[PDB]
């Protein structure tokens, strides 16, 4: 009934107005459990931001390279054992410089998916119906994302094509 | 509620709600058939034929399940019985 | 396993001259009874342990779904 | 007092429902049962029974387009698991019926959700109440029909090997 994705089931009480993006989609009721859908959300928005990353880089990486040759590897995920362990070092140090500071700012804060993170102010002098419009743009753009990276990863595992 | 009983016999609420309505001249002869197909099964997957990787039978293995199963479906057999059900 | 062919996970099992850790006398058989203990190693069969935990884990599973939940059952 | 079985009395719990009431419950299933369950799976049972009865007759006349799919619907089954169709059609459908766990345990608890309703009318075949019973009376009838012809269908291709007629 009040669900906009199963549309016979009703949604749970915290599935309501705000949110955007909020579809009813929580049969589960796993929204019943936490205090409110604060984090649950930070943590859905940066999985749509990594995966859509994600997808980005699989695509690149099957058809543009670096020009070093430890960067020459096609598959992804066997570019992830021939890349030097120096290059993902590096990486996994910068996101976890990232991460601190928001792991000090997720666990209270209002809007722990606002990190401010806006270089070229593609938010300002955007009306409320419109920051909300791009809201849902984002969240879509990452399900969606999300199930594609998956399943790009379980087609490599599974048949060795990385793509297609 | 309440399940809690002093009396002869528990309410029909302790049943669950799906053996609470059934008549007991439904429960009672299905518990003794339950329990003769299972006490047959049991005898025919072991005792009478003796059992084997080969022979599993999962009749008689899901058979067998209904030996203990009988003994539920006769006690609520009787429960049933007791409040005019 | 889905054909329900569970039998041919028992078939040729480790003969009584299997030394362990070597495919010398091994088998190709997961889930068995054999009882007892391995000839070499004096321990319990490896894939009696594994069809043991398969049991188990059936079991728990199932007696796991006794008590209610936000389903009504 | 039974509409469908004038000797025997009419059903305690059947009294009036747009789903084809005529009172037909000899053995007092509803009794046992919420009605609301019993219609669901019953619904269920006439959808899926309906899906499998056009299948299979089509599948038998005009289904080929490749090789693996050069079968008979009898053997089929085994065929199409081997090849991974069957795989799939089970995990969309375990999905389907696992979100329906939810649709069957909202309903029996509160809510308004009818027996077999999924709010799916895309084209809008049925307008008001009226086109609603009248069509959701003919699905049922022909979904019984269907749990019947392909029994027969099932039994008969078991019992020979043959064609439409079976
Ligand atoms: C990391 C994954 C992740 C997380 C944390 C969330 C979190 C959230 N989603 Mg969400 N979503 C996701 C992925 C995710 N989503 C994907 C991939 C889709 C596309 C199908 C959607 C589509 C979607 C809709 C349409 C809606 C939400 C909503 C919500 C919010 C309320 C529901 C809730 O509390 O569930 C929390 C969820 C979890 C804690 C995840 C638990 C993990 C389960 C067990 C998944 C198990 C695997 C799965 C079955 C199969 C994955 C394998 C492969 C096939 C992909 C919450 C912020 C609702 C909303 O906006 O409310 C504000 C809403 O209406 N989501
Ligand atoms: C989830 C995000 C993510 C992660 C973990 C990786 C991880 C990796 N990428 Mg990569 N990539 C990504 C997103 C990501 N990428 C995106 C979005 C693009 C498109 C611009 C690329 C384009 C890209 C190229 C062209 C190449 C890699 C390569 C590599 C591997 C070596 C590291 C390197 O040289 O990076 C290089 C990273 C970039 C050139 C762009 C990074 C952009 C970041 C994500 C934005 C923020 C800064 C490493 C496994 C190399 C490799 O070994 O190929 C298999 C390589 O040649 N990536
Ligand atoms: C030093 C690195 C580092 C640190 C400190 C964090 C810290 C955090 N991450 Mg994070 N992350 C990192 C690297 C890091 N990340 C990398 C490299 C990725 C891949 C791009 C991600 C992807 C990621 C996602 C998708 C999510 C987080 C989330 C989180 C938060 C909760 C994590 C948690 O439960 O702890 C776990 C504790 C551990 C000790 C983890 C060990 C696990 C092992 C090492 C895996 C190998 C926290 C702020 C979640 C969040 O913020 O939700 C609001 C969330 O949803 N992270
Ligand atoms: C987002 C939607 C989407 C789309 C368009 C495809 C598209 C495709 N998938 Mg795929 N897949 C998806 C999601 C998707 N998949 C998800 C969510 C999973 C589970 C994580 C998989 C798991 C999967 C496997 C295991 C395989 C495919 C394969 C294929 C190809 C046939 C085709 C290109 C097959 C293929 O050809 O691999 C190259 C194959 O073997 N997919
Ligand atoms: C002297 C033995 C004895 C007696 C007379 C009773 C009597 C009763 N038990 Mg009981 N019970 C006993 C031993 C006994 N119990 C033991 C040893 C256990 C395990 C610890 C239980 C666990 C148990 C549960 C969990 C419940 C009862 C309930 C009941 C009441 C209704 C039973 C009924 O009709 O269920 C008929 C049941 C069926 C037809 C279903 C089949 C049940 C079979 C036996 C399960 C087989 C699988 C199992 C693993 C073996 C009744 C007062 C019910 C009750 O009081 O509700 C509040 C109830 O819910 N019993
Ligand atoms: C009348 C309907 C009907 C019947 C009688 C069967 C019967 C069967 N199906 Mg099946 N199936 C059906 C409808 C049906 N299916 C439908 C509607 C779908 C989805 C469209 C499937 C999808 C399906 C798959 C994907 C598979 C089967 C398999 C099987 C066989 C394995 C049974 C077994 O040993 O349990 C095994 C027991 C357990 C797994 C746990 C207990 C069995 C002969 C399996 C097979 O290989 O058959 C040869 C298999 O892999 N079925
Ligand atoms: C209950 C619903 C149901 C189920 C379980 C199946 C199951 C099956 N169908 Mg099928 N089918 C159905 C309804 C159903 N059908 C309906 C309603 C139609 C009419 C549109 C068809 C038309 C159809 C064709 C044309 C073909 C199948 C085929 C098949 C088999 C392989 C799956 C495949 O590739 O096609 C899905 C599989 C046994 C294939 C096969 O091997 O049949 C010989 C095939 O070529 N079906
Ligand atoms: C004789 C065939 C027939 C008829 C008359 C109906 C009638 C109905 N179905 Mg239905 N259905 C059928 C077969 C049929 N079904 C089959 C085989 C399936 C399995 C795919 C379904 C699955 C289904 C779902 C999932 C839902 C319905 C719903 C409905 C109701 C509103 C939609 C509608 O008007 O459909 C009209 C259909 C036709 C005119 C058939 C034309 C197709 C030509 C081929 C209505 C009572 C909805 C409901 O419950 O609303 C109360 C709903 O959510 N149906
Ligand atoms: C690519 C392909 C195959 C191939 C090819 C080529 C590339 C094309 C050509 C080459 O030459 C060969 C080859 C092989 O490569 C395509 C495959 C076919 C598809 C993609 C079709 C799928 C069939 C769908 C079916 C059969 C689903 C059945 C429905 C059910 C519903 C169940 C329900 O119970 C549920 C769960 C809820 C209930 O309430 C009611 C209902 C809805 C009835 C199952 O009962
Ligand atoms: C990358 C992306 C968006 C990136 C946007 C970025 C970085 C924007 C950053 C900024 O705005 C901020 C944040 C703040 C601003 O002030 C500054 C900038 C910097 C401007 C969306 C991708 C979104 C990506 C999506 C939605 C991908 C969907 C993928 C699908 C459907 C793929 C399907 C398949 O892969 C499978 C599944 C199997 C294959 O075999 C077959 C196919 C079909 C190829």
């Amino acid at each position: 009934a009040q669900s906009k994705a199963l549309p016979f089931l009703k949604a749970p009480a915290k599935l309501d107005g705000s949110l955007a993006g909020d579809f009813g989609f929580d049969p589960m009721g796993i929204s019943d459990q936490v205090a409110n859908l604060k984090y649950v959300r930070a943590a859905e928005l940066k999985h749509c931001r990594v995966a859509m990353l994600g997808f980005l880089g699989w695509v690149v990486q099957q058809y543009v390279h670096l020009p070093g040759e430890i960067y020459a590897e096609s598959n992804p995920l066997k570019a992830l054992t021939s890349v030097p362990l120096l290059s993902q070092i590096q990486i996994f140090l910068f996101i976890g410089a990232i991460e601190l500071a928001t792991l000090d700012q997720t666990y209270t804060a209002d809007k722990p998916w606002d990190l401010g993170f806006d270089p070229l102010n593609f938010s300002k002098g955007k009306s409320e119906q419109q920051m909300k419009d791009l809201e849902v743009k984002e969240l879509k753009n990452g399900r969606v994302a999300m199930i594609a990276i998956m399943g790009l990863i379980a087609q490599t595992l599974y048949t060795g094509v990385p793509l297609f | 509620e309440s399940t809690y009983w002093e009396g002869k016999a528990p309410p029909s609420v302790v049943l669950g709600p799906f053996l609470s309505k059934i008549p007991s001249g439904v429960l009672g002869p299905a518990s003794l058939v339950a329990l003769i197909v299972g006490s047959y099964c049991t005898h025919e997957s072991n005792i009478f034929n003796t059992l084997t990787v080969d022979t599993i039978y999962p009749a008689y293995v899901l058979g067998s399940f209904l030996t203990p199963i009988s003994w539920g479906l006769h006690v609520a057999a009787w429960i049933q019985k007791m409040n005019k059900a | 396993f889905f054909s329900g062919n569970w039998k041919a996970y028992a078939q040729n099992p480790d003969t009584a001259s299997h030394i362990f850790g070597s495919g010398e006398g091994s088998g190709t058989a997961i889930l068995t009874f054999l009882g007892g203990f391995h000839p070499q190693t004096k321990s319990l069969w490896l894939t009696d342990m594994a069809h043991h935990h398969l049991a188990i884990a059936v079991l728990f599973i199932v007696a796991g779904h006794m008590y209610r939940t936000n389903w009504l059952i | 007092k039974s509409k469908a079985v004038p000797f025997l009395p009419r059903p305690a719990a059947l009294d009036g429902s747009v789903v084809g009431d005529v009172g037909f419950d000899p053995v007092g299933f509803t009794s046992w049962l919420p009605l609301s369950y019993l219609q669901e799976a019953e619904i269920k049972h006439c959808r899926i029974a309906m899906l499998a009865t056009l299948g299979w007759i089509v599948a038998d006349f005009v289904h080929l387009p490749g090789a693996v799919h050069e079968v008979s619907s009898l053997a089929a089954h085994d065929v199409a698991v081997k090849s991974g169709a069957l795989a799939q059609i089970l995990i969309w459908t375990s999905i389907a019926e696992a979100i329906s766990v939810i649709a069957i345990s909202q309903m029996l608890e509160g809510s308004g959700r009818q027996p077999g309703d999924f709010k799916f009318d895309p084209l809008n075949f049925a307008k008001d109440e009226k086109s609603l019973k009248k069509m959701q009376l003919s699905e049922l009838k022909n979904g019984r029909l269907a749990m019947l012809a392909f029994s027969g269908i099932v039994t008969q291709a078991a019992l020979t090997g043959h064609a439409f007629p079976y």
